[PDB]
C-alpha cells in the first residue's frame, strides 16, 4: 500500500487511489480519493 | 447480581389497549451505564425491538435507562432537498440526558440513507460511543462518507463529535428479537464499554 | 386543602389557562405536551374546583380525578430481567401513573428462586423511603407461601400474585402473576383495578391519620417554594426532579452538594431545618425531606 | 343584461364567500411581502433570472388558421412560452380565512387560464410561472386570504388541516416551513413550499387576530357560524340535490314540476 | 382476444373489450379527432360531439324522453347551433370561467330559458328551468366555451378537468339549478382530474375517451 | 379434534384402493423416489411455489421514466440515483411506507420473499450500479448466451418486481401488477424529488408504470374469464423462457 | 321463501381457493358432486345422465357468491368485485341473533368495508398500504354508531321505523337533520374530528349515517342512497371540502344515477356492487352502500335481503369465520388468537 | 402446537399454559412442533419442559430460547437432553437423578405421541 | 314482479313487490313500445302479440 | 433561538389503540391491515370457497332417467360419499 | 438459441434470490415431495400457536 496505488474496500468494494497515509493516535490511516479514511487492515491490494 | 432500581416516566401511556411508554419521555436506570433510544412509544419500536434489549441488558448486569424521543421518526431537516413526511430531531435536554450515560443503544429501521442522516444528526450533539441496531444491512462506512465519526472507517471533516461504535443487522421494528442478536449486543457493549 | 387533579387539554391558548392557575393560586405539579395535548397535574384549593371545572370546560379540556397523584409507590419486582420486568411489573407502573402516583421500579438483586431468595437492607430501606410498596410475585401458591420474608417492611403493603387466594398475613389481590403478554383481558383489567382500590385504601387510612397531626407546611406548597427558591431545580434531568411524596418530598439532586443550601431556605418564617428533616437519599444520593408535625 | 348574485345565505360565512367570488370585490390587504420573497417561498426560480421556456414565443411557433382558436387572448406567460408552475396551500379548519372548495371557485371565477385542484386538506392552482407569480403576490399572499398562522404556502408534506392549532395559534406543519417569531411577535418563513432551507428567513406578518378570523373566515363550524343559522344555503343544497334527481329519472317538464 | 403486437388497426377495438354493451362507437380517443380534423377547434368538437351522442343513440340511452335532450346536447354543444359556442367565446375573450358562467345565465334568461323561482329572505332569486333539456344545452354550449377560453388563455391542455368542474360548481350554486348533465359532467370532470393530475394518474387529457371506467359517466357531454 | 364428529376422510366407501400394487415414482434424472401422493399439486410445496414465483413477477422497463426525468421533469438521472431508487422500491415494495410512521404497513417477516431487481444491458451502467439488487446477465449466463441477450434486450435498463407471495395467496393474479404499479409509483416520488406540477407527475406515472410493462400471462376471455397472471395466458414460449437449463446445460 | 327444496353447500378447502383464484370453486365442487353421485347411487362411471348432472351443477342449479367481470374488468367468479350488496348483506348473520336495526346495519357496514375497501379496492385493484384506516373508520369507534343511533331516534321521534312512505321530502328532511348533526359533532369534540383526521372518512360516516337513517325512515334502499348523496353535497358546502380529489366522482353522478331508470344506470342498490359502473374506482363508498342495502330491510324485519339460500347457507356454525358478530372476529384476529384455515405445515419442512 | 400442563395449582396450570402459548408464538414455533409439555414440580423447585419438533443447529438454538424463556427465573441450574426429543430439567438446586429420570420418561411418552 | 323475483336464481328482495297486469295490458304496452321504438312513420317497426299476450 | 434539529412530532393520536364498535377491544392501526389480520382473509376465504347447489334437478334425473329411486336413506349415504369425496378422497378409479 | 420467445423473461428468471430456482425443476419437485422444501406465503406470525 502507497500512494497512487489501487485499493478496494472489502466491505463494499470502493474502488480508489490512495492519496496519502496520516497517522493518528499511534493508528496508521489510509486517505482514498474520496477524501475518506480507512484502515490498513480493512484494505487489501489489487492490481 | 446487585439491585437495579428504575425511575420511572412521570407520565402514563398510551391509552388503555396501548403502549406503555409515552413519546419524549426519559426513564433513569440510577447507575448511568446503557441508554436504550427509541424512536416512538408505538408497536413497531416499544416492547418489540427495544423492552427486549433493555431486559438483555439488564439480565447482564448493566443498568438501563430507556429514552423516548419527541420526535424520532422521519428524516432531519439537513437531509438533500429538505426532509420529507417527518422530521427527525434530537432536543438538548434529550442530548444532555443521553450524554450522562456511557454509552448509547438506538434503534434504527431498514431505509439506509435515511438512516445514516439520522445517525448524523444524532451524533451532532452526542458525544459518547453508540451502538447502531437496524434491520438493513448497512456498511460502517456509509456513515463515514458525509462526515460521521466511525471506529473504523474515519472521515477527512468529522461533522459530528459522536463516534458509532458498533453497527448489528437483523433486528426488524415491531418483531421479537431473538437471542442471538441479544448476546451480539450484549458482547458489543461490554467489550466497548469497560 | 389542595385537590390534586389532572388536566388533559390542548397546547392552543393553554397558557392563559396556567395564568389563571397562578391568579388562584394553583401550582402546577406536572407538564408534559406530547404533540399538540398536554396533561397537567394541578393542585387547586379546594373553594376553586368548580371555577376550575369551569374554565376547562371553556377550553374543551377534561378534568380527571387523580386519587394518588401526591403519593409515589414502589413497585418491587424479583428482577428486571425477561420474566417479570417487561409485562405486569411495567403493567403494574403503568396502571399506578394512570392516578396520577410516582412509581419507581425496584428490582431485587436476589428476589428470585423458592429458597434462595433474600432481600438486603439498602433495598429495605429504599422500599421504605416510599409510601407504599406493591410486591408483583409468581403464580404457585406455595413458593409465595415460603416467600413471606420478602415483604418485611413498616410501609403498606400489597401483594400481587397468580393464584386467586393466598394465605399471607398481608393484603393480597388474585389473578396477577408472572405472564408474558400485556395486560389487556377483561379479568385482568379487574385485577389491577382491585390492587388500585387496595393502594388507594391504604393511602386514605395513612391520609387520616397525617391529618390527625397535619403537618406545618404542606409539600405542594413546599415543593412550589423550593422551585421559587432554589435555581438549579430547573437543570434537574430525572425523570420527576422533585417528587411530592405524602409527608415530604424527594430533591433529585446530589446531597454533599445541595444539602446546606436545602436546609437554609426560609419558609414562611421558620427554617427548613427546624421543620423538615432533611437527609440523604439510598436512592441515587439524593435529597430526601420528612416534614415535622405540628406537635414539635 | 344580468348581475350576479355569487352565493346564498345571510351569515357572515356566506357573506364572505360572496367576496371571495366577486371578481369586483377588492379584497382587503392586511400585508406586504416583496414580489422577490414571494418568489422565494415558491421555491420554483432564483428571483432576477429569466423565466425558463417550455417552447417558442408564440409568434415564432407556426399554427394552423383557426377563427375560434384565436378568438381568445392568451396569457403573457403563454405569449412567451414560461413554464406552468403550482402554487399549494394548506387551510385550517379552525376559522381559516380561505378554505379549499372556496379557493378553487375563488380562483376558476377571478383569474385567467388557471388549474385548480381541491382536497380535504390541499388546494393547489396551476398557471404559468410568471402570472402566477403575479396573482400569488397580489391576490393569494398580501390580502385577507392568506393567514400566516391557520394557512400556509405548503407542497410535499400537507397535514394538520383537521388538527389543533399549537400554542401560537399556527396550524401543525410536520416541516416547520414557517415558525413563530415572539420577540417581534410576526411569522417567518424559514423554508420554501416543498421543504428546502430558505437562506434569509421572510417575514410574512404577523397571525390574523382571532376576532378579526371569525369575521373573514369562510367555514361553518358550531362554535362560529353554524349552517343551522344559515337555513338558505341548506335550501339551495336541497334544490340542486332534487333538480339532480329530478333529471337522472326522466328529464321533462312534467318530472320537474315537483321540485 | 384481440390485436396487440400486430400491424393491422382500426378506429373501434375489439367488442369483447367494451366497458358496457353499445360502448363501441365512444372508442376514438380525444387525439385521433384532433389529428384527423387536422387542430380545428370547432371541427374536432363536432366530430367528438357527432361519435358520442351517435353512441348514446347506439347504447339505448336516446329512447323516448331522453333522445330530445341528446339531440338538443349535440346540436348546440357540436354543431354551434345558435352560434352560442361563437357567442360565448368572443364574449369572453379577456374573461374567465366565471365570467363565461355569467354570460351563460344571461343568455339563458333572455331566451326565456330559466326564470326565476323564488327569491329567499337573503335575496338570491333561485332559479328554475321553463324548459330543462334546453337549459342543458344551453349549459353544454357554455361548458365548451368555458374550456375553450380558459385554455385559449392558457395555451395549455391540461385545465380542461378543473374548468368543468367549478364551471359545473360555480353555475350550481350561482344559480340554484342542475350543472351539465345533473352532475354526470361534474363526475366525469373529477374522472379527468384524479386521471390526469397524479401519480396515481394515468396519460393526459388526448387519450380520453368513451370506453373507459374513469370517462363513461358522461353520456357525451 | 376440529371436526366435532362430522367425517371427513372414509377409506370404506367407494373402490377398494390398494387392490393392485401401488407403485412408487422415480423423478427423472434424480436418485429419489417418492409415493404418488407427494406429487399432487395441494400436497406437493414446490409445485406451488413454481406457481406463485411465476404469479407475482412483473417486469418493467425504466428508459422512459428516466428521460421523462430528465427533460420533462428537470431531474438528473445517476447510477447514485438510480441506487437510492432501488433502495426506496426494495423497503417499499413488500409493505413499507417511506418517511411515514403513521401509515399502516405490512408485517416484515410476512413478505420475506419479497424482492426488487435491476438488470440492464447497458455494461458500464450495469457495473456502475449495485451488486445487491442486480441481476448480472454476465456472471450468470454463458458469453454467447450473453452476448446474445444482450444484443437481443439492447441498451435499456429494467425492474423486475417480485410480489410477495402471500399478496397472491389472498387475491388473485391480476393484483400482482397493480401492486407493482403502486408500489414502482410511491419509490418514484420519493427517492427522485421534483418541484414540476401534478400533470408532469402524470405523464411521469406513465411513462413509468404503464409504459414497458411485461407480464407473465394474458386474461382470459368468455368462460375461461380470468385476470393477468393466470396459467392459462402463459404462452408456450414464455415457460420456455421461464426454466432456465439452457444456462447450465447444453444438452 | 326457499320452499320444499334441497339444496347442498359445498365449502371447498380454503388452500384451493389461496392456491388458485376464485373461479376454482364451483368447477371443484361440480366434478365432487358428480363423482359423488355416480358412486352413491352405483351408476356408470360416464354416460349422458352423468352430462345432465354436470351441467345441473355446473351452471343450472348452482348459485355462485359473485358473477364473473369478462372483458375490462378481466376477473373470474367468486371474486369481490362480483358480490352484489344485497348478498353480502346476506352473508352477515346478525339479524338472526340480535332485533337492533342499527347493530345489523352496522354490522354490515363493517363486513362490506372490511370486504370492498380493504381487499377488493385495497389490493386487488391497488397495491402497498392500501386502504385500512379508510375502512375501519366506519367500524374502529363508535363515532358511526353514534350517527346511526342519533338517525334511528330522530326517525323513530318524527316518523317510526315505517311510518312514512319513500318520497324526496322525507330524503332531504332526514339525509340534512343527520349530516348537519354529524358535522356538528365533529365541530364540537377535537377527538373525534383528529380520529377522522382525513376529510373522506369523515365524508362516508355522514353520507352513511343519512343513508341508514333515510333508509329506517322509508324502507328503501334507493332513497337511502339518494339520502347518502344529498348528505355528501351537503358536507361539501357545510366544510368546503369532501376528500380526496377523486373521491366524489361517484357522488357528483349519485342523485341522478339513484333513482334512474336508464340500462347503465338503474339497478336496486341490493343488486348493485363493485362492478357498478359509478361504483367502480373509489375507497369508501361500497361498504356504506351495502349497510345501507342491509339497514333497507332491517327497518322492516325481513329475515334476508335479496338470496334466503345465502343466508341458510351461512347461518351454518361450522364455518371458520363467525358471521353473527363480524367485528368481535376482526379483533380476535387483530389480537393474534383467531384460527385460520388454508395453512400448510403438515407439507412443510421444520424452521 | 399442543400444549398442556401437569401441576397441582389451579392458576399455575392456566398462566403457564398462555406462558408457553405465548412463548411459541413470539419465537414463531408454533407450526414447528408437534407438541410441547410442561410438568411443573413446585414443592420441591424444578420444571420440566418436553419438545417433540415437527419431522439444523438454528432450529435447536431457537428451541432453547424457548426454554429460557418459558422457565421461571430461579431455576438456573439446567440441563437437556437431545436424541430428536429436547427435554430440559431445570432446579435451584443440582439435579437429581430422579428428575432425570422423570425427564426420559417424558421424552419416551413424547416420542410415541401420533 | 309480484313476486318481488329480481335478482336472478332464487333471489327475492322483500318489499320491492309491484302488482302489475302486464299480460292484460298487452295490446296497450305493445302500442306504446312501437310508438316509442318508431323512427319517422314508415320503418319496420312491429310488436306482434304472441300467446294471447303473454309473449 | 430557532434550532432546526429539534424536529416536529406527529401522529400522536395514530400510537393510541383502536377499539372496535360494539366490542371491548383495543387494537393497533398496524394489526387492521387485512395483511396482517387472519381474520379479515378467513371472512374473504369463508365467502370465495362457498357453492350453493340445488339438488332437485339431479333428484330428478336420477328418477325418470336412470330409475333409480331417491330416498333419505339414499341422500344419507350421498352426503356420507361426498362429505369424503369433496376434500379430496378417491370413490373409483 | 440463448431463449425462445422473450430475451426480458429469460433474464429475469435467472434471478438467485427466487424461491423456486427454474434450473432444475425436476429436482425442486424431488425436494417438494419429501418435505423439504421451504415455500413463502405462510402466515405463521399473525396466528396463534395453540
Ligand atoms: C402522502 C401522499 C403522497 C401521495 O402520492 N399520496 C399520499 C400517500 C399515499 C400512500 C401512503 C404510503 C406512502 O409511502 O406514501 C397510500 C397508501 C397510497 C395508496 N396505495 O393508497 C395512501 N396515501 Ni394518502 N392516505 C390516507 C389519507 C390521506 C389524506 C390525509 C389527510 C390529512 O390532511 O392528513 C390525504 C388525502 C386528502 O387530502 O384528502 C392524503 C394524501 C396523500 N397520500 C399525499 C399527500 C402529500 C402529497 O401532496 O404528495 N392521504 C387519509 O385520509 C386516511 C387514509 C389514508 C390511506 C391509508 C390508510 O387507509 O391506512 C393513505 C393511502
Ligand atoms: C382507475 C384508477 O384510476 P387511474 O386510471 O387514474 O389510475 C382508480 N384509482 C386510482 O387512481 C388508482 C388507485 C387509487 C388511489 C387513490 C388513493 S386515495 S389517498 C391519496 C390522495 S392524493 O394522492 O390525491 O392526495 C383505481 O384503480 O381504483
Amino acid at each position: 500500500i502507497e500512494i497512487g496505488s489501487y485499493v478496494r474496500y472489502i466491505n463494499t468494494g470502493t474502488h480508489g487511489t490512495v492519496k496519502a497515509i496520516e497517522p493518528k493516535n499511534d493508528e496508521e490511516w489510509v486517505l482514498l480519493e474520496n477524501d475518506i479514511y480507512y484502515r490498513p487492515e480493512l484494505l487489501e491490494l489489487v492490481e | 447480581r446487585k439491585e437495579q432500581i428504575v425511575d420511572c416516566r412521570a407520565v402514563m401511556g398510551l391509552g388503555e389497549g396501548g403502549g406503555l411508554a409515552q413519546r419524549g419521555t426519559f426513564a433513569e436506570g440510577l447507575r448511568n451505564d446503557v441508554v436504550v433510544v427509541a424512536m416512538s412509544p408505538g408497536r413497531r419500536h416499544i416492547t418489540k425491538p427495544v423492552c427486549e434489549i433493555t431486559y438483555g441488558i439488564r439480565e447482564a448486569g448493566i443498568q438501563t435507562s430507556v429514552l423516548v424521543l419527541d420526535a424520532g421518526g422521519g428524516i432531519p431537516s439537513d437531509a438533500p432537498q429538505g426532509s420529507l413526511g417527518s422530521t427527525f430531531g434530537l432536543k438538548p435536554e434529550e442530548a444532555k440526558q443521553v450524554n450522562r450515560h456511557k454509552l448509547c443503544v438506538i434503534h434504527f429501521g431498514n431505509v439506509k440513507s435515511h438512516i445514516i442522516y439520522k445517525a448524523r444528526l444524532f451524533l451532532k450533539y452526542v458525544d459518547i460511543p453508540t451502538i447502531i441496531v437496524c434491520q438493513t444491512p448497512v456498511d460502517m462506512e456509509d456513515f463515514a462518507a458525509i462526515g460521521i465519526k466511525t471506529k473504523n472507517v474515519m472521515p477527512l471533516e468529522s461533522k459530528t463529535e459522536g463516534k458509532i461504535v458498533e453497527i448489528i443487522t437483523g433486528v426488524i421494528r415491531g418483531e421479537s428479537a431473538p437471542q442471538k442478536k441479544i448476546d451480539e449486543i450484549i458482547e458489543s457493549i461490554k467489550k466497548h464499554l469497560g | 386543602m389542595y385537590q390534586i387533579i389532572r388536566y388533559e387539554g390542548g397546547v392552543y391558548k393553554n397558557n392563559i389557562l396556567k395564568e389563571w392557575i397562578e391568579d388562584v393560586g394553583g401550582f402546577i405539579i406536572q407538564e408534559h405536551v406530547m404533540q399538540l395535548d398536554v396533561y397537567m397535574t394541578i393542585a387547586i384549593p379546594q373553594n376553586e374546583i368548580e371555577n376550575f371545572k369551569e374554565e376547562a370546560k371553556k377550553y374543551k379540556g377534561k378534568i380527571v380525578e387523580t386519587p394518588l397523584a401526591g403519593i409515589e409507590i414502589a413497585i418491587v419486582s424479583p428482577s428486571l430481567s425477561r420474566h417479570h420486568l417487561p409485562h405486569i411489573a411495567c403493567d403494574v407502573s403503568e396502571y399506578v401513573r394512570k392516578f396520577g402516583a410516582k412509581p419507581n421500579m425496584i428490582g431485587l438483586a436476589h428476589g428470585a428462586g423458592k429458597n434462595i431468595s433474600e432481600i438486603r437492607e439498602k433495598e429495605k430501606r429504599l422500599i421504605q423511603e416510599h409510601d407504599i410498596a406493591i410486591y408483583v410475585m409468581g403464580n404457585f401458591e406455595s413458593c409465595i407461601l415460603d416467600k413471606t420474608h420478602l415483604f418485611k417492611v413498616d410501609i403498606p403493603l400489597v401483594v400481587t400474585g397468580g393464584p386467586e387466594t393466598l394465605d399471607i398475613p398481608y393484603t393480597y389481590v388474585g389473578n396477577l402473576g408472572r405472564r408474558a403478554q400485556r395486560l389487556r383481558k377483561g379479568e385482568e383489567i379487574r385485577a389491577l383495578r382491585q390492587m388500585i382500590d387496595e393502594v388507594t385504601k391504604k393511602i386514605n387510612d395513612k391520609r387520616m391519620e397525617l391529618s390527625y397531626d397535619p403537618p406545618i407546611i404542606p409539600p405542594v406548597v413546599l415543593k412550589d417554594e423550593i422551585e421559587k427558591r432554589i435555581d438549579e431545580v430547573r437543570g434537574i434531568l430525572a425523570p420527576m426532579p422533585i417528587v411530592t411524596q405524602l409527608d415530604g418530598l424527594r430533591i433529585k439532586m446530589d446531597y454533599d452538594r445541595n444539602h446546606e443550601e436545602i436546609e437554609n431556605v426560609k419558609i414562611g418564617k421558620y427554617l427548613l431545618k427546624d421543620i423538615a428533616y432533611v437527609t440523604r437519599s439510598e436512592m441515587k444520593n439524593y435529597i430526601l425531606i420528612k416534614l415535622k408535625s405540628t406537635s414539635e | 343584461a344580468y348581475t350576479p348574485q355569487f352565493y346564498p345565505g345571510a351569515t357572515k360565512v356566506a357573506e364572505n364567500r360572496r367576496n371571495h367570488l366577486n371578481p369586483n370585490y377588492e379584497l382587503e390587504k392586511l400585508r406586504e411581502i416583496p414580489d422577490e420573497d414571494v418568489v422565494k417561498i415558491m421555491g420554483h426560480r432564483q428571483p432576477g433570472e429569466d423565466y425558463k421556456t417550455v417552447h417558442p414565443p408564440l409568434e415564432e411557433m407556426d399554427f394552423v388558421e383557426d377563427y375560434a382558436r384565436d378568438l381568445v387572448e392568451p396569457l403573457n406567460g403563454a405569449k412567451e412560452g414560461h413554464r406552468v408552475r403550482y402554487i399549494q396551500f394548506a387551510d385550517s379548519m379552525y376559522f381559516a380565512p380561505a378554505q379549499p372548495y372556496d379557493r378553487s371557485r375563488s380562483y376558476m371565477s377571478r383569474l385567467r387560464g388557471v388549474d385548480a385542484g381541491t382536497l380535504s386538506g390541499r388546494q393547489v392552482v396551476e398557471c404559468r410561472e410568471s402570472d402566477l407569480e403575479e396573482f400569488s403576490k397580489n391576490i393569494l399572499m398580501d390580502t385577507e386570504l392568506f393567514d400566516p398562522a391557520t394557512s400556509g404556502m405548503r407542497g410535499a408534506t400537507v397535514h394538520g388541516h383537521s388538527l389543533r392549532l399549537d400554542e401560537n395559534g399556527m396550524m401543525f406543519d410536520a416541516l416547520q416551513r414557517c415558525v413563530f417569531d415572539e420577540k417581534t411577535g410576526h411569522v417567518m418563513y424559514v423554508k420554501d413550499q416543498v421543504g428546502k432551507p430558505l437562506d434569509a428567513p421572510v417575514d410574512v406578518g404577523e397571525p390574523i387576530p382571532e376576532a378579526k378570523l371569525r369575521e373573514i373566515t369562510t367555514i361553518y363550524r358550531n362554535d362560529g357560524v353554524a349552517m343551522r343559522a344559515d337555513p338558505d344555503v341548506i335550501e339551495v343544497v336541497k334544490r340542486i340535490h332534487r333538480a339532480r334527481t329530478l333529471g337522472g329519472y326522466i328529464p321533462t317538464n312534467e318530472t320537474f314540476k315537483g321540485l | 382476444m384481440d390485436y396487440a403486437g400486430g400491424n393491422i388497426a382500426s378506429l373501434l377495438g375489439a367488442p369483447s373489450m367494451m366497458e358496457g354493451l353499445g360502448y363501441a362507437l365512444r372508442n376514438i380517443p380525444v387525439n385521433h379527432a384532433v389529428a384527423t380534423t387536422k387542430k380545428n377547434m370547432m371541427n374536432a368538437i363536432a366530430f367528438s360531439s357527432v361519435m358520442e351522442q351517435t353512441a348514446t343513440f347506439e347504447m339505448g340511452d336516446a329512447v323516448g324522453s331522453f333522445e330530445r335532450q341528446h339531440l338538443l346536447g349535440l346540436a348546440y354543444q357540436g354543431l354551434n347551433a345558435d352560434n352560442l359556442v361563437i357567442d360565448f367565446i368572443k364574449a369572453n375573450a379577456k374573461g374567465t370561467v366565471g365570467s363565461v358562467v355569467e354570460t351563460v345565465i344571461d343568455r339563458a334568461i333572455a331566451d326565456g330559458v330559466i326564470v326565476v323561482d323564488k327569491t329567499m329572505s337573503s335575496g338570491f332569486n333561485m332559479y328554475k328551468p321553463a324548459d330543462v333539456n334546453k337549459w342543458n344545452a344551453y349549459a353544454a354550449a357554455g361548458l365548451v366555451a368555458a374550456v375553450a377560453v380558459s385554455c385559449g388563455a392558457a395555451r395549455a391542455a391540461q385545465n380542461v378537468a378543473s374548468v368543468i368542474l367549478y364551471f359545473n360548481d360555480i353555475l350550481e350554486y350561482e344559480t340554484g339549478l342542475p350543472g351539465v348533465d345533473y352532475g354526470r359532467s361534474m363526475g366525469t370532470a373529477v374522472g379527468f382530474s384524479f386521471f390526469s393530475h397524479s401519480i396515481y394518474g394515468g396519460g393526459g387529457p388526448g387519450i380520453f375517451n368513451g370506453n373507459h371506467v374513469v370517462t363513461r359517466h358522461s353520456k357525451g357531454f | 379434534e376440529k371436526r366435532q364428529g362430522i367425517p371427513l376422510y372414509n377409506p370404506d366407501i367407494g373402490v377398494p384402493l390398494g387392490q393392485r400394487k401401488l407403485m412408487p415414482y422415480k423423478l427423472s434424472n434424480t436418485d429419489d423416489y417418492c409415493e404418488g401422493d407427494d406429487l399432487h399439486f395441494l400436497n406437493n410445496a414446490a409445485i406451488q411455489q413454481l406457481w406463485d414465483d411465476i404469479r407475482r413477477t412483473v417486469i418493467v422497463g425504466m428508459d422512459t421514466a428516466h428521460s421523462v426525468l430528465e427533460k420533462r421533469l428537470g431531474v438528473e438521472v445517476t447510477p447514485e440515483t438510480i441506487n437510492e431508487y432501488m433502495h426506496t422500491i426494495n423497503h417499499s415494495l413488500p409493505g413499507g411506507a417511506v418517511v411515514q410512521e403513521h401509515m399502516v404497513e405490512v408485517h416484515p417477516s410476512l413478505a420475506w420473499d419479497c424482492y426488487a431487481r435491476i438488470f440492464t444491458g447497458d455494461d458500464e451502467l450495469a457495473d456502475e450500479l449495485d451488486s445487491r439488487f442486480l441481476i448480472d446477465i454476465n456472471k450468470l449466463f454463458p458469453e454467447e448466451q450473453a452476448e446474445t441477450l444482450k444484443a437481443a434486450i439492447g441498451k435499456k435498463t429494467y425492474q423486475v418486481s417480485r410480489v410477495p407471495s402471500l399478496v397472491g395467496r389472498v387475491c388473485d393474479g391480476g393484483t400482482i401488477s397493480r401492486w407493482s404499479a403502486m408500489q414502482i409509483g410511491m419509490s418514484f416520488i420519493t427517492a427522485y424529488k421534483l418541484c414540476a406540477g401534478e400533470a408532469a407527475t402524470a405523464d411521469f406515472s406513465y411513462a413509468s408504470k404503464h409504459a414497458d410493462v411485461i407480464q407473465m400471462g394474458n386474461a382470459l376471455p368468455g368462460r375461461r374469464a380470468r385476470g393477468p397472471n393466470e396459467p392459462g395466458g402463459i404462452r408456450f414460449g414464455i415457460l420456455s423462457d421461464v426454466v432456465q437449463t439452457t444456462r447450465v446445460s447444453e444438452d | 321463501a326457499i320452499g320444499k327444496k334441497t339444496y347442498q353447500v359445498s365449502r371447498v378447502p380454503s388452500l384451493v381457493g389461496r392456491v388458485c383464484d376464485g373461479g376454482t370453486i364451483s368447477r371443484w365442487s361440480a366434478m365432487q358432486i358428480g363423482m359423488s353421485f355416480i358412486t352413491a347411487y352405483k351408476l356408470c362411471a360416464g354416460e349422458a345422465a352423468t352430462a345432465d348432472f354436470s351441467y345441473a351443477s355446473k351452471h343450472a342449479d348452482v348459485i355462485q357468491m359473485g358473477n364473473a367481470l369478462p372483458g375490462r374488468r378481466a376477473r373470474g367468479p367468486n371474486e369481490p368485485g362480483g358480490i352484489r350488496f344485497g348478498i353480502l348483506s346476506d352473508v352477515v348473520q346478525t339479524t338472526r341473533v340480535s332485533e337492533d336495526p342499527v347493530e345489523q346495519s352496522l354490522e354490515v357496514v363493517a363486513t362490506g368495508a372490511a370486504l370492498y375497501d380493504q381487499i377488493w379496492l385495497g389490493a386487488y385493484m391497488s397495491g402497498g398500504i392500501g386502504f385500512t384506516q379508510y375502512a375501519t373508520a366506519s367500524y374502529t369507534d363508535d363515532i358511526l354508531d353514534d350517527f346511526s343511533y342519533y338517525a334511528l331516534d330522530y326517525v323513530e321521534k318524527k316518523y317510526g321505523r315505517m311510518g312514512t312512505k319513500a318520497t324526496m321530502d322525507v330524503v332531504e328532511d332526514v339525509a340534512g337533520e343527520v349530516t348537519l348533526y354529524a358535522l356538528e359533532q365533529y365541530d364540537d369534540y377535537p377527538a373525534l374530528l383528529e380520529d377522522h383526521f382525513g376529510g373522506s372518512q369523515r365524508a362516508a360516516v355522514a353520507a352513511a349515517a343519512s343513508g341508514i337513517g333515510v333508509c329506517m325512515a322509508t324502507g328503501n334502499s334507493n332513497a337511502g342512497v339518494n339520502g347518502w348523496y344529498l348528505s355528501q353535497i351537503l358536507h361539501k358546502e357545510y366544510h368546503s371540502r369532501l376528500g380526496f380529489y377523486g373521491y366524489d366522482l361517484q357522488d357528483q353522478c349519485g342523485a341522478s344515477n339513484s333513482l334512474a331508470i336508464r340500462n347503465d344506470e338503474a339497478a336496486p342498490l341490493e343488486l348493485r356492487g363493485p362492478n357498478y359502473p359509478n361504483y367502480a374506482m373509489n375507497v369508501g363508498h361500497q361498504g356504506e352502500y351495502a349497510g345501507i342495502a342491509q339497514a333497507a330491510h332491517s327497518a322492516r324485519g325481513d329475515a334476508f335481503a335479496l338470496n334466503p339460500l345465502v343466508k341458510v347457507a351461512f347461518a351454518d356454525p361450522m364455518l371458520v369465520f363467525d358471521f353473527s358478530k363480524p367485528r368481535k372476529e376482526i379483533a380476535r384476529g387483530a389480537l393474534r388468537e383467531f384460527e385460520a384455515a388454508g395453512e400448510r405445515d403438515v407439507i412443510l419442512p421444520a424452521k | 402446537a399442543y400444549i398442556d400442563v401437569e401441576c397441582n395449582d389451579e392458576a399455575g396450570k392456566a398462566i403457564y399454559e398462555r406462558i408457553i402459548q405465548t412463548s411459541l408464538e413470539d419465537l414463531v414455533l408454533g407450526k414447528s412442533i408437534i407438541k410441547a409439555k410442561m410438568i411443573c414440580k413446585q414443592d420441591v423447585p424444578y420444571f420440566i419442559i418436553g419438545i417433540l419438533p415437527k419431522s439444523k443447529e438454528d432450529f435447536i438454538d431457537r428451541v432453547l430460547d424457548f426454554m429460557n424463556r418459558v422457565f421461571p427465573e430461579g431455576m438456573r441450574i439446567r440441563k437437556t437432553i437431545r436424541d430428536k426429543t429436547i427435554v430440559m430439567v431445570a432446579s435451584e438446586k443440582p439435579i437429581e437423578e430422579e428428575w432425570m429420570n422423570e425427564a426420559v420418561k417424558l421424552q419416551e411418552e413424547l416420542k410415541i405421541f401420533k | 314482479l309480484a313476486a318481488g323475483k329480481i335478482g336472478g336464481k332464487g333471489c327475492q328482495v322483500p318489499g320491492r313487490t309491484l302488482d302489475i297486469s302486464a299480460v292484460s295490458n298487452a295490446q296497450a304496452i305493445a302500442d306504446e313500445v312501437e310508438k316509442i321504438l318508431k323512427v319517422s312513420e314508415d320503418d319496420d317497426t312491429a310488436v306482434k302479440i304472441i300467446n294471447g299476450g303473454k309473449q
